[PDB]
RNA sequence: AAUGA
RNA sequence: ACGAGAACUAGUAAUAAUUGUCAUUUGCAUA
């Protein structure tokens, strides 16, 4: 068991003894949370990591005070990242199902780590996150536990690549203020674009959908190139992907290698229609937590560099390659009409008539697969082809991506006006910290893709009925 | 509503001279034989009951009579109607008068020749039954004095006096006794 | 250094892809292209104009008011729904001296026109040999209010513009759009010379802003981009009697800088050729008309 | 469904004025000669047949009438519908009575002189006044539709009735004077549409 | 498929008025004389032919008549399909007539002066009635179509037996006092579209 | 190809309401005067011209029709384009007929006022119509397309047929009862474009 | 090289209806709603009657452009509009600019009828139109001008728009004036009727 | 002419 | 050498079918 898991196993989990104790389990809920959830996980055989307990037992001040621990021991990291992010029977039944699940279905094994995260998602999405009667809690506990594991592994990152080792002396405020971690931020543009390219009317969510497929399998593959997980994406969606990484030197090269990869590969699959751009402006434990309001800085320095980038997002070898001479007089793509591709009987190009297949599929069959070969093209010489539910759980015996399923323990699963004040500003004073960000972006995530599709469940006067009931609907919002 | 009959013949004795002309007498162009206007009859036996009674000088400009005139006779102008109850019938002659004539060979023209007789048949309508004794004396009243006094144009020296004989009160149409009534 | 004045009273189609698109104005490239085409009509000489004369693209303008492309030069949220900016105010725009709430009031009095999909049909088909499905399509238009149109720059010596007075004089009775032959797009035109139009073009600075579609040559490419704020965008489409088949003969692609660009160091253009197995050649313009501010 | 005929002869004996056109009297337009309308007729036999039995005076007031007369004649005023079931037509003059008068040299009117003697002032006031010449013959006929199988019989005796009050009267206008004296004659029954037995029928 | 056309005349027997403007009758004014409407023929025909065969309370609430009658004179109301056979045309005022009229000097019109009698008032009023003369004569067509060959002579009987009925009855307005009584001359048959006989029918 | 032009003048007989309004009838808004669609005369012309040939019960549903009504008016529906030989334009009033009325001071437009008698209960209820006068005229344009030479005379046999079956018959509403009646009268047929003569032709 | 333009007005004789919206509504402009004839309405109809009548005339004149051979379009035909004196006119008489009809159909077998609706250009109107001619080739004038006098002529013979087979589209051609607009070649002596 | 549907 | 160029918002259907300006009403009462 590599370390890094060691750390991000007991981070997801670190904060579960607060459930034991509000479900009123008399069996586990008499002493402090961290030993109650502690005392919870000391029966399955699967979780029965020594570190992880040691890093689940003492999330605290007075814990780490008393327990005199090793220097190299992940409870310190786990207190400052936990520290940095913090900036009735329903809850019975809750950990009824939790013992069930946890000796039943879940495996521990390294690679597991994606299913616990959505078997965490999937149960925990409502639990209230705290019930401090000084603070205002718009938050759930997913999002806590979800945003220490990014900020823990952020901060091991940092802590390791600089060759130091005695953790407990360098982090037990003169850390808090150094340049520790960044900001990353990818944006695609010619959405718009892209999206009216048809010549009807239901056939343009085809490939909205393929824009968002796309985005997401870009980010899960960064974060693998990364040795992190899905855990340190903030908000995608849009033609937007927030996401939070370590300050050092390594990972600075690679997300320039992998930049210089995504240009190729878009400018070969698509000459300038649709294109990627990635800024990262570097933070510290200072600029996420609310020290001076510099978190609004922040966001407008990166929307700054994105918009520098977007102006010159070409060089003269780009532009010389482009006006090259080429072969055409063959016929274009009868929907999307461009004459630089082969083109087959049909009358439709290679990426057009994948669209419109799965499109046929898709209103059959819930099942995607990511691999070598198949049907439509992703990045870096791989394919997406679609599958079946029973053909789902055959495949993962030997990535998979869905529509809204909170399907858990399959393997490894990932299931897909004023908006410039929400998304820079949030709360202005008491609550300017990234998991602010973090919920309000998973609030508006399910209103934009789960609400809307309920309203439209039952659906020229209903354009205006539907435009006068979201607006009144965004009135109640805010 | 019973319809009771009066008729009775009339004779001539005073060479008659009526004046339907307006010297000739009136005659119905079917016969070219003289005939009485019931205009004549009617008026006259209304002047003379008229005067038989009190006569208003106010009356008189006014043309209003006696009660008694008003019913029997009847004139229904000054806003009371007074539809009258007995129909007076133009007379012609009799057949026994024309056979006597054409046998003896006597011309009817001198003025109307003597020796007449004249067939007059009155309609009488029993609109209530108390009053018709009241009626029917009146009636009676009325010949009496008609057959004292004189009938024509310009009678006043010696012609248009007659007489009455030959009656029978017969009921024509209802369901009424009339056999104890009299018109000489 | 004229300017020119067209007023059009009919509607017309510019369009960008397709035919349902309908477009408020017109690039340099279409222009010199019916310049072009309207002077080998005539049976003048091209080699004068094809190398002496600068052409911008077309403007809109409204009863006494002028527009200018917006320049890639705290709100962020109201200058992005901007296209044009008026001549009074450019300078002004350039110096940060306008307002939020002039802005939105500018948005607001902007409307110069208004856009129509026309329906139609074709039974040129087998309607015409028995039963056969007839054939909706549609065409987009754009129409003027009475005291708007569009405003053109040209500029170089008196004998050239003398050139270009009488092409345009022939060329009010051809059309500048799409479905010329089918009754669209005439115009009457005027020669202007306005002061304020004189005084932007003379300006003095260290920018320059680009009023045109160009493209630099490849010895001077390197040095172009030094410090550039710019936009590519691919201009494809169909040619008009190149060689047998229509369909065969399409323009390859090209890809030039947009009508707002901003160059600290200017190039000259060129006239690009973008012909491939033609008889003749197929020419793109692409030389800049700077205005220094 | 039937339709029963009466057909006969009305004949004059006194005096005749009528006087429709007003002093002259009714005359036709294309042969100049005198005619009976046949709302008199209708009119006078409905006074008479309807004075004899129960006329009362609230009943007045309200126009309202006997059943009888209702159904012999129709008023269909009260909100009760009710169709007249007996057609009067109008009379002219007989053919032979056109012949008599015509060899005889004998005319069709008579202008009577009428003299007005008043009161307090015995001043005679003369007025001329147009009779149609006694003796003379009008045609007449009558239609009577059958509605009920039964009540023929009891309509033809008020009828009867109705004829019989009328030859002991005058028709039209100057009555109680002297003129307007007829009667009846050589009265017809022949049934003319349908299939109805009338022939025990008797109008007098 | 045949059209048969009858045509004729209609005589006026005593007075007529239609009144269709209303008291006045009714007239063209491209040449100001009465006419005969086609409506008032048809319907009181109608009314004669559907009383002569069954009329029942319920059959009369909603003009709901006998079989016979719907196929000669049309319903397609009920659901069922039925336009009418016989297509019948206005009277104009003949030609003959207007010769005679004017050259012996005898208007169209006659003024009837009428009066009514109060009850228990014996008050008079007056009025007046616009008829037309009598004498009168005016012309008419018939169209009948063809719709099935084997009910020809069926509808024929049905409407010579309407003609015969309506020659003892009335036509107009006010006939219950005499007016309106007619007479038919001169019917001619003849097949004006088609290759059907017409020698054996006859209407009286 | 070639195209004949025939026109000529309808003459009103009998009152006419086309009456589209809905009772207006339908009038030109440039001079408040009536006009005669095409439409009618193009809709009865097919619906008798039909009904002469054979028309069936599968032939009523699906409004299909012979070979040779389809051919002249078009069907252009069943799968099997046909386009149309004969069109049909309006015809409107003439300025002879406005000059005569505007000098003897005629109204155009008559207003006759109708009456109907329901069953069990005699009340009537009145109606106002609106109708043309007699003696208008309108004059009237028709244009034939010789598509192929072999067929123009039966076409206008055929179209002969049609004249003389819609001159036995109506057009507007209220045919049975009496309104609407016309003839043809002046014609003339010329070859307006091509080379096909028409020397032969007539159209009664 | 020369430019000709052919200029008049044409009339509507009985109601037109255009329709493009529908069938009720007519073509208008969405802004000053009043009636127009667009240019392919005429350019179709002209184009279907001249080729009834008979090509390389019809190619040449309206251009095919597609069919192995490429040929430019030589007649260039502009939308129509109404005329400032039955503007007036109207305004001053209180008449509108459009009427509308209604119509009746009829069943077979049923003898039902259901109703129609159909909007159409008033009577009496007046659209004033330009046509342009190019000369490519000096040697073909007359001819070309010979076949667009068979086209208006066959076109005023017939009608405009739908629904024609029962009255509608009738039109008339007035004010013609034929003037050279480019270049110096004599167009004095044309006539279109 | 009077009052109605 | 202008996202170009060929391209009639056409085609079949009307104002319908049934309906009484009718029911009651004396140009009449006095010399």
């Amino acid at each position: 068991m590599n370390k890094k898991n060691i750390l991000m196993y007991g981070s997801l989990l670190h904060d579960i003894g607060k459930i034991i104790y509000r479900s009123g389990d008399h069996t586990f809920s008499r002493g402090t949370h961290s030993k109650l959830g502690h005392q919870f996980l000391s029966q399955f055989s699967e979780f029965k990591d020594n570190e992880v307990l040691d890093n689940v037992a003492y999330h605290h001040y007075k814990e780490l005070a008393k327990a005199n621990l090793d220097n190299d021991n992940t409870a310190y990291i786990t207190y400052i990242a936990d520290n940095i992010a913090s900036g009735s029977g329903n809850y019975t039944t809750l950990m009824k199902d939790m013992s069930h699940d946890l000796e039943h279905k879940l495996s521990i094994k390294e690679g597991t780590f994606p299913s616990l995260l959505q078997w965490t998602e999937s149960l925990w999405q409502y639990v209230p996150s705290s019930t401090n009667k000084n603070q205002l809690i718009d938050i759930s506990l997913y999002d806590h536990s979800r945003i220490t594991c990014a900020i823990a592994s952020c901060i091991f990152d940092y802590l390791n690549e600089n060759n130091i080792h005695n953790y407990k002396d360098e982090l037990f405020k003169s850390f808090y203020q150094k340049e520790a971690f960044l900001l990353l931020s990818m944006d695609m543009s010619g959405i718009q674009d892209f999206i009216y390219n048809i010549s009807a009317l239901k056939s343009l969510r085809s490939r909205s959908f393929y824009l968002e497929l796309m985005l997401e399998v870009i980010v899960d593959q960064l974060l693998e190139r990364l040795e992190l997980a899905r855990a340190n994406l903030l908000y995608t969606g849009g033609g937007h992907a927030y996401l939070l990484v370590s300050n050092t030197d390594k990972v600075k090269k690679k997300i320039t290698q992998f930049n210089n990869e995504l240009k190729k590969w878009f400018m070969s699959e698509f000459t300038t229609d649709l294109s990627l751009s990635m800024a990262f402006e570097k933070c510290s434990g200072d600029d996420l937590m609310n020290t001076s309001g510099n978190y609004r800085t922040i966001w407008r320095n990166v929307s700054s560099k994105l918009s520098d980038i977007k102006a010159h997002k070409y060089s003269a070898e780009d532009i010389l390659k482009l006006n090259h001479f080429h072969s055409y007089g063959d016929r274009e793509c009868k929907e999307c009409l461009r004459s630089d591709i082969d083109i087959n009987d049909d009358g439709l190009c290679s990426i057009c008539e994948g669209i419109i297949n799965i499109s046929n599929d898709l209103r059959d069959k819930s099942f995607f697969v990511l691999s070598e070969t198949g049907k439509l093209k992703m990045p870096f010489n791989k394919f997406i082809s679609v599958i079946d539910y029973e053909e789902a759980e055959m495949l993962v015996q030997n990535r998979i991506y869905s529509k809204n399923k909170p399907y858990i323990g399959i393997g490894i699963s990932t299931n897909l006006d004023n908006l410039g004040a929400t998304f820079i500003s949030g709360i202005p004073e008491k609550y300017n910290s990234i998991s602010r960000t973090a919920t309000l972006s998973r609030q508006l995530s399910l209103f934009f893709k789960y609400e809307l599709n309920h309203l439209l469940e039952n659906y020229w006067d209903d354009i205006i009925e539907a435009s006068i009931y979201i607006n009144d609907k965004f009135k109640e919002f805010t | 509503y019973s319809k009771i009959k009066i008729s009775g013949t009339i004779e001539v004795v005073t060479g008659l001279h009526i004046g339907g002309g307006g010297s000739p007498v009136v005659r119905d162009l079917q016969t070219k034989l003289p005939i009485i206007p019931g205009s004549s009859i009617k008026g006259k036996m209304r002047n003379l009951l008229a005067k038989h009674f009190g006569l208003k000088m106010k009356q008189e400009s006014h043309n209003q009579d006696d009660e008694r005139v008003l019913r029997l006779f009847g004139s229904s102008e000054k806003g009371n109607i007074q539809r009258a109850r007995l129909q007076i019938s133009d007379a012609f002659f009799s057949e026994k008068t024309k056979e006597h004539f054409a046998q003896n060979d006597i011309a009817y023209t001198e003025r109307v020749t003597r020796g007449s007789e004249f067939d007059f048949v009155f309609i009488y309508n029993v609109d209530e039954e108390s009053q018709v004794e009241d009626d029917f004396e009146n009636i009676e009243k009325a010949i009496h004095l008609l057959e004292n006094d004189y009938l024509g144009g310009g009678g006043t020296r010696g012609n248009g006096r007659i007489q009455f004989k030959d009656t029978n009160i017969e009921t024509v149409v209802g369901e009424y006794d009339s056999t104890n009534l009299k018109i000489k | 250094t004229k300017v020119f004045k067209l007023s059009f009273k009919t509607p017309v189609h510019f369009g960008k892809k397709r035919l349902s698109d309908g477009e408020m104005t017109i690039t340099a490239d279409t222009l010199f292209s019916a310049l072009f085409i309207e002077t080998l009509q005539l049976g003048k000489d091209t080699d004068w104009l094809l190398n002496d004369l600068i052409i911008s693209d077309t403007f809109p303008y409204e009863n006494e008011l002028y527009y200018l492309p917006k320049p890639l030069i705290d709100n962020h949220k109201a200058f992005k729904k901007l296209k044009y900016v008026p001549v009074h105010h450019y300078n002004q725009y350039l110096n940060g001296e306008l307002s939020a709430e002039d802005a939105t009031d500018l948005n607001d009095i902007f409307n110069i026109g208004y856009f129509s999909l026309q329906t139609k049909v074709s039974l040129i088909a087998q309607e015409t040999d028995s039963s056969a499905d007839s054939e909706p399509y549609s065409v987009g238009t754009f129409t003027f209010e009475p005291e708007a149109g569009l405003y053109f720059i040209a500029k170089g010596s008196e004998e050239t513009l003398d050139h270009l007075n009488n092409i345009m004089t022939a060329l009010q009775y051809s059309g500048l759009g799409g479905k010329r032959n089918a009754g669209y797009g005439q115009f009457e035109y005027e020669i202007i010379n306005n002061q304020q139009l004189s005084k932007l073009l003379n300006q003095n600075g260290k920018h320059s802003i680009l009023l045109s579609t160009a493209m630099a040559k490849k010895e001077e490419i390197e040095s172009a981009l030094k410090e550039a704020r710019y936009i590519l965008t691919k201009r494809s489409g169909f040619v008009q009697s190149t060689n047998y088949s229509e369909m065969l003969v399409k323009k390859s692609d090209f890809y030039s800088f947009s009508s707002g660009s901003v160059f600290k160091n200017i190039f000259n253009g060129d006239i690009f050729n973008v012909g491939h197995n033609g008889k003749h050649p197929v020419y793109r313009y692409a030389k800049p008309l700077w205005l220094e501010v």
